[PDB]
């Protein structure tokens, strides 16, 4: 070597040793990625706000237990997704989003949920599902005008199962309502995945504030999943 | 107006693909075939290059 | 009791086993390596290294004990066969010690774990364990040789013997020792790791199923742990507590190590 | 809006002590190798001392080995030069040099204004120190080394610096034949690997001054006596 | 309503029966005379290890040196390959960068990606550092590929079904060209950048006059999304990749496919396509990891690359021939010939 290349030399060094300090840094933190159509509450699932990078994909970052998660929200296009999902199979976790209140789009959401969870790319990666707006489900179900049979004929023969503990002393038909509707996507969820990624259904309201620390814990069972999955103990 | 102008999108394929018709897939073949002939002898890919000039020496 | 040929047998029988699956264990860690590096994977394959290490000075004791005591071969090998015998037991210890403590951070601490997850201070702890067990073997070695040959010694018209005539007086204390400083600690390691990873299991619930065989697998690691070097370094003990003991259960603590070396590579090992 | 400021000569007894400082602006100051180079007040450069990027690599001269030390500091952009035990010939007017090392970087490519200072190898010959001439016909200026300075690589590592009367001087080709940026195209540098040719083409008012060939291939690095060119 | 669908119908059955008669003679049995290139065994003679994330894009340098790269860890880097140094590292705004180009002169690099915006930055400065000389105007879909025509006009496509041309310059965009139905993934220049062809979602490509702004021509017989795409050295011909497990060979001139690139034995989509220098080997990375080399005449699998630990993503031969560049998502680069 002559003496420009050994400067040369150093000076990649340099660039190596910034890279390696980005790289740790970034990998400190946590990613997830937001899913669910409109009309669902998707943006208002933690409290927190923000516009980091709002051109093109949308950015929020919030810090739980000083641990921070980077969510990104794809909602440029309303088109087919099945293409730029590919980018995004190495995040944590996939947020889902659905509005169990009407009934009428619900069959479109667990059949987006059935694409989802099927994705070839997606294929280790937990889903977090947020069953939101929990309490218009319970209003609709107890004013009694619109019914889940006229869309669902097997909540007629359903019942709710002897492990159902409806804490807030609400009324029954209202946790049978809610177990149908968590029954139809766990029940999606069970059918493949083997139990290489699981999913972690949830009951959430709009004026709820407590979707950080589910958000959070459900991170930290998936991490401990991989750790176990690491030294072959699963 | 949509299916005007894929209408008057397909006549101008339909022009384009005249000389289409007047070019002819046996003598394009030939051509393809003698470009790759004509230049086969300075691609190192297909010729490997002596490890003199190969400048990806070890 | 030491029937001469029951011991060969057990110990011929051992190695036969053993060699294969452990090579064949050797193979798959070392094949799972290739793609890349885990702590496990470092871990696992320090355990295989030394398991073919003892299985392969198995059959010079084998045959020493086919010889009931004796040494054919010259004396001039003694500490050579002494190390590649004895120190298989404790690096085992002190790697599945290593293991299960890696398994415990990973299970209890998970982000913590990720966070600062790197092969590097794996091969750091094993290299430390390792120099740490040669010293120690070294130090209690040095004032074993009166300096006959170093290591070994021979009775009045008798033939001559690794340790085995070993003057008990001066062989307690040391071997006592020797065998609590590396064998208990890395035992209650092991426990109070593997209390904390069943702990972690069970408020970690993903499926009954699964959270019982990753429960059976560190299980199977802290059994094999105690099941076979525990009887040797239980004998050790007994011997510094009750010096006018009977000395059969030193060969009967060698047999749990030479059973050690193939029940290893069976419930801890990749294939 | 390239910049560099130096500041500290004076007048000093012999053997005495002086710090020489230079703040940069206007550029990416902790990526640069930086360079401080002596111009004797009668005489052509001479190169005095190298920091590297980062401060990973230091060169001194050997007629200032020991009692010269020169040092970086990124947070304030500034350059600082430490001269111990100071002689008669080490009264100078040490410019202050850019570098940037990469594959098609352009080295001493900005060169600072100097600081008088006053007290109380490969070698580069330049055949001729003066040469007449008139403005508007070609003109050729050769030196010579002792050493190829053709690499392995195929890089041959000569530099040609123009320095106008009262002025700092500048980069022309900072190769065999690489023309730096700024600089007229009428320039050209040719020749093999021994003997080395400035060409201009045309000549103008600016033209003026003093040529230096400096060698890169190892250090120390050591320039030429210089030819100087004036108008006739 | 279906009143000009008839129109339409009958000029979709009068074209095909154009390409039908075009053909008389298949290439392979044209090319049947030929004697094949052979088993070409190919190793790796530089890796590249500095990227920290899966790698979507790489583009040789002119001079057959000084490639560039792009990687999700938010990071492009500018690479000498006969030393593997590092030339340069550029920070970006967004991680999610799903295409990079380098300019002919050298001066500048563009990548963009899920942000929508087709950055430009600046090579050469005084100020001794690399900055973003234009951060280029929104698309309503991420950028899928980008070309440099010249230093002053780019081309890109997008997801949202439109290829633009740009002009640096002034920021706009000078041309937008027409609609396809699908997301738009792939883009390749004419050696004499007078035309280029675009690969579709909608499983057809679309050859485009540049200076115009209007679709010559369209070509189809693919069945899932078209990933890559790559004019033939000589400008008359371009070979496309599918999820379909196949390649084709279409030719522009007779403006119908001209040859399939296909085993039974493979059944993972392709990522990138290139040719070499002579257009006789059909370079193509498939999503099981490993790169294939066809004779592009014979159609035949003449060599395997296979060196890379995961999904292999972008792949280029440099211009002056010597060597065939691969990234994968193992956040490996790795040169072969
Ligand atoms: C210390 C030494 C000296 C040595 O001299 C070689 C000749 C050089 S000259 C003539 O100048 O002396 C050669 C060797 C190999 C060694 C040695 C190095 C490392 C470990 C061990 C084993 O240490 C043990 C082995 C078993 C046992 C030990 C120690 O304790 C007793 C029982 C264990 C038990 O029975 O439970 C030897």
């Amino acid at each position: 070597l002559s003496a420009e290349d050994k400067a040369a030399v150093e000076r990649s060094k340099m660039i190596d040793r910034n890279l390696r300090e980005d790289g740790e840094k970034a990998r400190r933190t946590l990613r997830l990625l937001l899913l669910g159509a409109d009309n669902s509450g998707k943006s208002t699932i933690v409290k927190q706000m923000r516009i980091l990078h709002t051109s093109g994909i949308f950015e929020t970052k919030f810090q739980v237990d000083k641990v921070n998660f980077h969510m990104f929200d794809v909602g440029g296009q309303r088109d087919e997704r099945r293409k730029w999902i590919q980018c995004f199979n190495d995040v944590t976790a996939i947020i889902f989003v659905v509005d169990s209140s009407d009934y009428n789009r619900l069959q479109e959401a667990l059949n987006d949920f059935k694409s989802i969870w099927n994705n070839r790319w997606l294929r280790t990666i937990s889903v977090i599902l947020f069953l939101n707006k929990q309490d218009l489900l319970a209003e609709k179900v107890l004013a009694g005008k619109s019914k889940i049979e006229d869309y669902f004929p097997e909540f007629a023969r359903y019942t709710t199962p002897e492990d159902a503990t409806p804490e807030p002393g609400e009324d029954p038909r209202v946790t049978r309502a809610k177990y149908f509707i968590r029954k139809e996507f766990v029940d999606i969820s069970t059918a493949s995945g083997d139990g290489r990624h699981i999913c972690y259904p949830h009951f959430t309201c709009a004026v709820d504030t407590e979707n950080a620390r589910r958000i959070f814990n459900d991170c930290k069972d998936i991490i401990l999943q991989m750790n176990l999955r690491e030294y072959n103990l699963v | 107006t949509a299916s005007i102008a894929q209408a008057r999108k397909l006549v101008e394929q339909l022009k384009m693909e005249a000389n289409i018709d007047r070019i002819k897939v046996s003598k394009a073949a030939a051509d393809l075939m003698a470009y790759c002939e004509a230049h086969a002898k300075e691609d190192p890919l297909l010729t490997p290059v002596p490890a003199s000039e190969n400048p990806f020496r070890e | 009791d030491l029937p001469p040929q029951l011991s060969f047998g057990l110990y011929v029988a051992a190695f036969a086993l053993g060699f294969p699956l452990n090579v064949l264990a050797i193979r798959g860690a070392t094949a799972h390596a290739r793609l890349r590096l885990t702590p496990s994977l470092v871990y696992a394959l320090n355990l295989g290294c030394s398991d073919l290490l003892l299985t392969v000075s198995l059959p010079l004791k084998a045959v020493e004990a086919l010889a009931s005591g004796a040494w054919p071969l010259p004396a001039s090998l003694c500490p050579v066969f002494a190390v590649a015998h004895f120190f298989p037991l404790y690096a085992g210890g002190g790697f599945l010690a290593a293991l299960s403590a890696g398994r415990y951070l990973g299970a209890a601490f998970p982000l913590g774990y990720q966070a600062f997850r790197r092969p590097c201070y794996s091969w750091g702890v094993c290299a430390a364990i390792w120099a740490l067990v040669l010293c120690h073997l070294g130090l209690v070695f040095g004032l074993e040789a009166p300096g006959t040959s170093l290591g070994i010694n021979t009775p009045v018209n008798g033939s001559p013997v690794c340790l085995e005539a070993w003057d008990p007086a001066s062989a307690g204390p040391a071997r006592f020792s020797l065998s609590l400083l590396l064998f208990f600690l890395p035992l209650a390691i092991t426990a109070f790791c593997y209390v904390g990873c069943l702990r972690a299991l069970a408020r970690s619930g993903l499926t009954h199923r699964r959270k019982l065989r990753a429960a059976w697998v560190a299980g199977g690691a802290l059994l094999t742990l105690l099941l076979c070097v525990g009887p040797y370094n239980a004998s050790n003990v007994a011997s510094f507590l009750y010096p006018n003991l009977g000395g059969s259960w030193r060969k009967l603590g060698l047999i749990t190590g030479a059973w050690s070396v193939v029940l290893n590579p069976l419930v801890t090992g990749y294939l | 809006d390239v910049q560099l400021v130096e500041s500290g000569g004076g007048l000093v007894q012999p053997g005495g002590s002086r710090k020489l400082s230079c703040s940069a602006s206007g550029f990416a100051f902790s990526s640069f190798g930086m360079h401080w180079v002596r111009q004797a007040p009668e005489k052509g450069l001479e190169w005095v001392a190298y920091i590297s990027s980062g401060s990973g690599t230091i060169y001194y001269a050997d007629t200032v080995k020991g009692r010269f030390t020169i040092s970086r500091d990124d947070p304030k952009n500034t350059l600082f030069l430490q001269m111990t035990s100071l002689r008669s010939e080490d009264t100078a007017m040490y410019y202050c040099v850019r570098s940037i090392y990469y594959y098609g970087s352009s080295p001493f490519d900005f060169w600072g204004q100097g600081t008088t200072l006053t007290v109380s190898d490969i070698v580069m010959t330049q055949a001729t120190s003066s040469v007449p001439v008139t403005p508007g016909e070609s003109v050729s200026i050769s030196c010579r080394s002792s050493k190829s300075l053709l690499h392995s690589n195929g890089n041959t590592y000569l530099y040609w610096f123009l320095q106008r009367p009262g002025q700092s001087p500048q980069l022309l080709i900072y190769r065999m034949s690489n023309l730096a940026s700024g600089v007229p195209d009428r320039f050209s540098g040719s020749g093999s690997g021994t003997a080395f040719t400035l060409t201009i083409s045309r000549l103008e008012a600016e033209d003026v001054g003093v040529y230096y060939c400096m060698q890169h291939l190892e250090y120390p690095l050591t320039f030429g006596a210089g030819t100087k060119l004036e108008l006739k | 309503l279906d009143q000009l669908r008839q129109e339409a119908e009958q000029l979709k059955n009068q074209i095909r029966d154009a390409r039908k008669a075009c053909a008389d003679a298949t290439l392979s049995q044209i090319t049947n005379n030929i004697d094949p290139v052979g088993r070409i065994q190919m190793r790796t003679r530089r890796t590249l290890r500095g990227h920290l994330a899966k790698i979507y894009a790489m583009h040789w340098g002119t001079d057959s040196r000084l490639l560039v790269s792009a990687s999700q860890d938010g990071k492009l880097i500018i690479w000498d390959s006969y030393t593997t140094n590092k030339v340069h590292a550029i920070p970006l705004r967004s991680s999610w960068v799903m295409t990079c180009a380098y300019a002919p002169s050298g001066n500048y690099v563009a990548c963009g990606g899920l942000d929508n915006i087709c950055s430009i930055y600046n090579l050469k400065t005084r100020e001794g550092n690399v900055r973003v000389s234009r951060e280029l105007a929104g698309h309503t879909g991420y950028l899928s590929c980008c070309r440099f025509l010249d230093d002053n006009q780019i081309v890109t496509s997008s997801g949202d079904t439109t290829c633009a041309l740009w002009d640096i310059e002034t920021g706009q965009q000078t041309t937008t060209f027409t609609g396809h139905t699908g997301d738009v993934m792939s883009l390749s220049l004419a050696p004499d950048t007078r035309l280029f062809v675009s690969g579709a979602c909608d499983a057809s490509a679309k050859l485009w006059d540049v200076r115009e702004g209007m679709c010559r021509q369209t070509f189809t017989g693919h069945e899932s999304d078209i990933n890559a795409i790559c004019f033939f050295p000589n400008g008359n011909a371009f070979a496309t990749g599918s999820d379909d497990a196949t390649c084709r060979l279409f030719d522009l001139r007779a403006d119908q496919e001209l040859m399939t690139y296909s085993h039974d034995n493979i059944i993972c989509g392709i990522t990138s396509v290139s040719f070499s220098k002579s257009g006789r080997l059909l370079l193509a990375g498939y999503d099981d990891f490993n790169c294939n080399v066809w004779d592009a005449l014979k159609a035949d699998r003449a060599g395997v690359l296979a060196g890379h630990d995961n999904r292999v993503s972008c792949l280029g031969v440099t211009d002056d021939g010597m060597a065939v560049a691969t990234g994968s998502w193992d956040s490996f680069l790795k040169i072969w010939n």
